[PDB]
């Protein structure tokens, strides 16, 4: 071997030699930890909770759908579903199920509901395309008020059935029904209003039978498909019946990955599994969820007698899929035991500690101190009554940060603490990060958290550019292969961008080589 | 044989037959090894293809693929995401330790000659 290739190591962790099992199937997630002669630690655990149901497409072919819901109910897994997502016509089904309809009720409705007739009837909802004459997704929303589709049979039906289901769930949970926010929702619905994405989000927190809803469609505008997304974050006050109706009326199948949400986290474990229902070699080397991972989560869907048949078939197929996923496992490899333990959420760590406290004592102490320090920080932030001023933060905040800094004794622990400080739902930590943005700070944990917050901000912008600029041109019918290649490359640049400069380079490469796409690129650049 | 080839560096093929392995020598590029049903795909990454390369550079890159190139049998390609790469295929039962070292050497030689051209 020549000089240059004298020493060689694996660049990612790889177990070497024999391993010992540190913990065997601990807790509900069946956590198994194996450690090798070189310290590399392998984590094996069950698949994550099945919390997302994804309905890819819909229409007439959806006659089999009731069988999938019956299968979920049969296996006691319907209550575990937290969110429903549907693309194009699949939004209709997603909306009904998300509203709390029972599998039995849904089957009855689906069977005597003529979706072909209801969709065909939809009397020209192309007025939308015309009103958009005077990005896109926001223009579409702004024009709905000057459109009247509320009385169209399909929308009236969805509005009535979703409302009935939601009101029924509320009524069966009297402790929930009497809560002021819920009583306000019920009153509004009883007055004739329809269920909104926001209503579902608020109620799902109280009643497991009600789920959050995501409806996505692709709308052809000027020969380019535009991704239109309806959910509690983007359109909280929009009636789900109208969203399902509009989404179902578009003429370009929404890629499944567009319905699976991106989740920033402090570790590598997948937060949850999806059950993807759809009808009927790529080569990326990367730097020094996949379709295959999605395939593992997908079940292909297959006149009264026929309905019964297709439903029976799907129920059998979904039932087997649910049994088989219980036999599957997730695997992760780490360079040290502590990093494997940091990948475990608090409940998982506790489960392992109950079986093998000798391997977790250090990690449990770290976790307890971190949680206590995070609380102290929150107390300091909220009790400060403002994080602005000539002097940076205050003594109480400094003290909390100092405790966190002391816990950051390894690069892995520093990274974990910084990611934990970035949780999007923590209003108080978020106020701290916003308050200190772009400033030099003494706390290494706060400094790392600020850097991570900036990287996340860039990733969010990159994702919007992908959806608004790249997606429409990438999936435009007739797009020459050379442009597709250019666009794929831009997608890669966007996936890896960590600074505004890297985003700008991606935009420049499109402007300089693409043969409105260029216009949108220049728009984002400035 | 791959395990014997790895043994040169005191390494062993990990028992968790994962589809992709990555090697990092003290000097030079990371070597990405992808398992092919009946062999291996050896790859070294050169970054995304830059915009605006001069014709001479484009020619030099394409010339790597000449059947008579000194880098033979290494090939220069771009992956689906536009990442420039040098690759070669190791076929089980045909390429011994010397053959594998030769592929690695050519991949490295190609990498060193080209990276500077991609500013």
């Amino acid at each position: 071997l020549p000089e240059s290739v004298s020493d060689v190591r694996f660049s990612s962790p790889q177990g070497q030699g024999e391993s010992r099992t540190l913990t065997d199937s601990a807790g509900p997630r069946q956590i198994t930890l194996r450690q090798f002669e070189n310290g590399v630690t392998e984590l094996q655990l069950s698949r994550p909770p099945l919390t997302s149901l994804v309905l890819s497409g819909g229409g007439a072919k959806g006659a089999a759908y009731p069988g999938a819901m019956l299968a979920l109910e049969e296996k006691g897994m319907l209550d575990g579903i937290r969110s429903m997502s549907g693309s194009s016509a699949g939004g209709i089904t997603a909306a009904l199920l998300a509203s709390g309809m029972s599998p039995a009720a849904f089957k009855t409705l689906s069977d005597k509901m003529d979706l072909i007739s209801l969709l065909d009837s939809s009397n020209k909802k192309l007025k939308l395309f015309q009103h958009i004459s005077s990005g896109f997704s926001e223009l579409l929303l702004n024009v709905l008020p000057r459109i009247d589709s509320r009385a169209e049979p399909l929308e009236r039906l969805l509005r009535d059935e979703t409302r009935k289901a939601v009101l029924g769930q509320i009524a069966t949970h009297p402790e929930v029904a009497r809560q002021p926010t819920v009583a306000a929702i019920a009153s509004r619905l009883q007055s004739g209003s329809g269920v909104t994405f926001g209503d579902l989000d608020r109620l799902s927190a109280y009643i497991p039978q009600i789920k959050t809803l995501n409806i996505t469609g692709t709308a052809m505008f000027e020969g380019r498909p535009q991704l239109v997304v309806f959910n509690a974050s983007h359109t909280p006050d929009l009636e789900v019946a109208q969203a399902a109706h509009i989404s179902g009326s578009f003429p370009i199948n929404v890629p499944v990955p567009e319905m699976i949400d991106k989740n920033f986290d402090s570790g590598p474990l997948r937060r949850n599994d999806n059950l993807i229902l759809e009808f009927e070699k790529g080569w990326v080397v990367g730097v020094p969820e996949g379709l295959e991972e999605l395939r593992e989560q997908t079940v292909v869907v297959p006149p009264d007698e026929i309905k019964a048949h297709l439903q029976e078939r799907l129920q059998e197929r979904v039932g087997e899929h649910l049994e088989k996923r219980l036999q599957a496992s997730e695997r992760h490899t780490f360079a040290s035991l502590d990093e494997a333990l940091l990948a475990l959420d608090d409940s998982m760590l506790t489960s392992v500690a109950q079986q093998n406290p000798e391997i977790t004592d250090g990690a449990v102490a770290f976790r307890q101190k971190a949680r206590d320090a995070f609380t102290e920080l929150t107390v300091a932030i909220v009790s400060a009554n403002g994080l602005a001023g000539r002097l940076k933060l205050d003594e109480a905040m400094r003290s909390a940060l100092q405790r966190l800094d002391a816990l950051a004794d390894t690069p892995e622990r520093l990274a974990w603490l910084a990611a934990e400080l970035n949780h999007a739902d923590n209003v108080d930590h978020q106020q701290l990060l916003d308050a200190m943005r772009g400033q030099t700070v003494q706390s290494p944990v706060l400094a790392a958290a600020l850097a991570e917050a900036q990287r996340r901000k860039v990733a969010v912008i990159a994702e919007n550019i992908r959806k608004e600029v790249i997606f429409p041109s990438l999936y435009r019918p007739g797009q020459p292969d050379s442009n597709v290649a250019l666009l794929r490359r831009a997608e890669e640049q966007l996936r890896h961008a960590t600074s505004p400069a890297e985003i700008n380079q991606a935009l420049n490469d499109i402007v300089d080589n693409y043969s409105t796409t260029v216009e949108m690129a220049k728009a984002w650049r400035n | 044989m791959i395990d014997t080839w790895l043994a040169q560096w005191g390494l062993r093929l990990p028992s968790s037959n994962d589809a992709t392995l990555r090697l990092q020598p003290a000097e030079g590029p990371e070597l990405v090894m992808e398992r092919l049903e009946g062999g291996w795909l050896f790859v070294v990454e050169l970054g995304l293809v830059p915009s605006g390369l001069p014709l001479g550079v484009i020619l030099q890159l394409l010339q790597v693929n000449s059947p008579f190139s000194s880098l033979a049998p290494v090939k220069l390609a771009a992956d689906d995401a536009g990442r420039l790469v040098l690759w070669a295929e190791a076929r089980d039962g045909v390429d011994d330790v010397d053959a594998l070292n030769r592929l690695h050497d050519r991949l490295r030689e190609g990498h060193s000659r080209l990276v500077p051209l991609l500013e």
